[PDB]
């Protein structure tokens, strides 16, 4: 999370894709930032300290896996919004708070 | 870093039979422990031709062979049905304990004295994350001047093994939260006492030492009542009381005699509190010498004593003939129960072996219509038969 | 029901379908104290460190850690976990002629 | 009722209500013993 | 505390907020400087050495 | 009687009144035996 002030790196866990013995829970991409940053939520608005990092008002940047990933898995899906997709091992997400936004 | 230096250096001045005997421990820890909670209950022969007895006795002289200089404060696991709780606090794969447990157990070890026997490793601080903790029961004990502690290595831990001749006396428990766990932590203490589990040359000796001028500061008109009483007195007496004679047939003699006997003990009672022994058959729990019953060769009839006798009020109007000394004889041998009263101070009763001419050896008596409080029992079996330990206290 | 699997103090069941921790032990989730402020937890039946870190769940879930330590980390699927690193601010050259 | 959940000899009704060290047993406080010097002490008893 | 001259300082253990599980006793600032410096109250006055 | 609060093999009776040494283990002083040498130790019970 690079506030432009600051920067908070996380790791959540995330299940292992082929073994059935890997009874990790399954979450999505909204609810990993949730957890990760302690963010409180406000009905769709999901505010940080005191900062919207919601899919609408941030800039999420990916690497070229991850971004496949996501992009493959918007399809086979509805509601194509990126936290609905659901936290695969190795992801790199990047969320960019913008300088100016209104 | 303390115990494990101490500890390592106790590896070292230990005799070489001692050293066997701690690592010989290591491997029958189960084993050597229950000989040595039930070694004094066999004949002589029995005993020195076992060949556990020779480690057993060297691991009891390395024990003692370092008594500690002040108290110190002991922390081990126990079972509830040690204390005859012979229902479950809560299965070690739950993690509360209910009020009623609680409120059931704080019932049942509130008021007994609970002797112990043999070796136990106990450790010096509270159990943390990493230790094994199978039993919901922690005991708090405090061990006092002058007991043996032997700090050994299992390759990475320190263990204190202690060697038990103490009673544990409850004092309060509470429920405790352990790692999201709910265990029991019980404050114990001591109530010491003397017992002569196979070494009965001290019994006899001290005995011998205690009351032999009890013999000659009294009356001689009971003395001549005893004297009767040794050779087939005590037989008519146990014929006549024990059928609750005073209250329903005034034997006025015999009455007589047994009030001129029972004023002959109160000159100087017991000295000290002593754990005395008794062999007992089938029939002082109203039974017959092959009840069914009796074939306490599966443990559910021993539940059935235990529900029977287990925590009760036993009272024998009789003059109760009972020994000093565990160790089997003959002239009784199958009487599978043993009462192993707790004789405290203050108890009216006197040494009937100090009087030359008397058969019983290592023999005490004390009052009629005495009260005993059956605190726990337990088993231990002789070649194939189930011979049943009862462990009480006389409160008279 | 109660069977711990992995061993660390929170059954299976409340493992998988949501737990939470009261008076230092784990109960089975309510919706209803949500408002009261309690979370919903959520870990692996079969592993006793879910995350990966030195904590297990209960270790996590319960607070009974480093204080210093955030309280996201008290999730036992968010991992506590440093990233450290160093910057430099200025350097001197001693040149010794 | 008493029961020690932290487990550090203090009862949870004494640690929340308010107690103090008497010859080196925790007892419930008495607002009589104020002026005899004793200090009540809470804290948490988790 | 900085008398002047000496100065004390102190850490006094305050409750979370959101923690539900959080069971620190809460107490005021005027309860928490007088716990924490030793001072004597006489009513409205909290004394600290004579100051 | 014979309490030890503090567990240093002295009871509290004889550590507030006041107590000496015979034969390693301490006795309830009598000022009888200050003559033969003996001297008056007190300590605290806690
Ligand atoms: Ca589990
Ligand atoms: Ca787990
Ligand atoms: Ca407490
Ligand atoms: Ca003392």
């Amino acid at each position: 999370l690079d506030t432009g002030s600051q920067t908070f790196e996380r790791r959540v866990a995330a299940k292992e894709q082929g073994n059935p013995e890997d009874k990790t829970p399954e979450i999505t991409i909204g609810e990993a930032i949730k957890k990760a940053f302690s963010a409180t939520k406000n009905g769709e608005l999901l505010y940080f300290n005191g900062i919207p990092i919601d899919e609408s008002c941030v800039e999420l940047i990916f690497d070229d896996n991850t971004s496949e990933i996501i992009k493959e898995q918007l399809k086979y899906l509805d509601d194509k919004k990126i936290y609905n997709v659901k936290l695969e091992r190795g992801m790199n997400i990047l969320i960019k708070v913008p300088s100016y936004f209104t | 870093q303390w115990e494990k230096k101490e500890a390592e250096r106790v590896e070292k001045n230990l005799d070489t039979l001692e050293k066997e005997a701690l690592e010989l421990y290591k491997k029958d820890s189960e084993q050597i422990s229950n000989y040595s909670q039930t070694r004094q209950y066999f004949y002589d022969y029995q005993i020195e031709s076992n060949p556990r007895e020779k480690e057993y006795k060297n691991l009891r002289n390395a024990i003692s062979k370092n008594k500690i200089d002040k108290p110190i404060n002991v922390y081990y696991f126990e079972s509830p049905e040690k204390f005859a709780f012979n229902k479950e606090i809560r299965t070690e794969n739950q993690n509360e304990i209910s009020l009623e447990k609680f409120n059931e157990l704080k019932e049942t070890i509130q008021d007994k004295l609970f002797k112990q026997d043999g070796f136990k490793d106990v450790s010096l601080y509270e159990p943390g994350n990493g230790d094994e903790k199978p039993t919901p029961l922690l005991i708090h004990l405090k061990l006092p001047k002058n007991t043996g502690m032997l700090p050994y290595i299992n390759s990475n831990d320190v263990k204190t093994l202690i060697e038990q001749d103490y009673s544990i006396k409850i004092d309060k428990i509470v429920r405790i939260v352990i790692e999201g766990k709910q265990y029991i932590k019980a404050e114990a203490s001591i109530v010491n006492s003397l017992d002569f589990k196979d070494d009965v040359s001290k019994g006899d000796l001290w005995g011998k030492e205690n009351y032999s001028d009890w013999s000659n500061k009294l009356t001689p008109n009971e003395l001549a009542d005893v004297n009767d009483y040794m050779r087939g007195g005590y037989t008519a007496i146990n014929n006549y009381l024990i059928s609750n004679g005073p209250l329903n047939n005034p034997n006025p003699e015999l009455d007589s005699k047994v009030n001129n006997i029972e004023n002959a003990l109160k000159l100087t009672p017991i000295p000290s509190n002593l754990i005395v022994y008794r062999r007992s058959g089938p029939q002082e729990f109203g039974l017959t010498l092959t009840s069914p019953e009796y074939d306490f060769n599966k443990i559910e009839n021993i539940d059935a004593f235990k529900e029977k006798w287990e925590g009760k009020v036993i009272t024998y109007p009789n003059f109760i003939s009972t020994s000093i000394g565990s160790v089997n004889m003959s002239a009784f041998a199958k009487r599978k129960i043993i009462l192993r009263i707790n004789i405290p101070k203050d108890s009216p009763g006197a040494y009937l072996s100090a009087i030359p001419g008397y058969a019983g050896e290592y023999e005490v008596l004390l009052n009629h219509g005495s009260k005993f409080k059956i605190n726990k029992v337990d088993s231990y079996k002789d070649g194939t038969v189930t011979k049943l330990i009862l462990d009480a206290t006389l409160i008279n | 029901e109660d069977l711990d699997t992995d061993n660390d103090n929170i059954p299976d069941a409340y493992e998988k379908n949501g737990y939470t921790i009261k008076d230092s032990i784990a109960v089975k989730w309510n919706d209803s104290f949500a408002e009261q402020g309690y979370k919903k937890y959520v870990s692996s039946y079969l592993e006793s460190n879910t995350a990966g870190d030195p904590y297990t769940d209960y270790q996590k879930a319960s607070g009974s850690i480093d204080k210093a330590i955030k309280l996201e980390a008290r999730d036992p699927l968010v991992a506590a976990y440093p990233v450290v690193g160093v910057g430099m601010e200025n350097l001197i050259i001693s040149t010794n002629e």
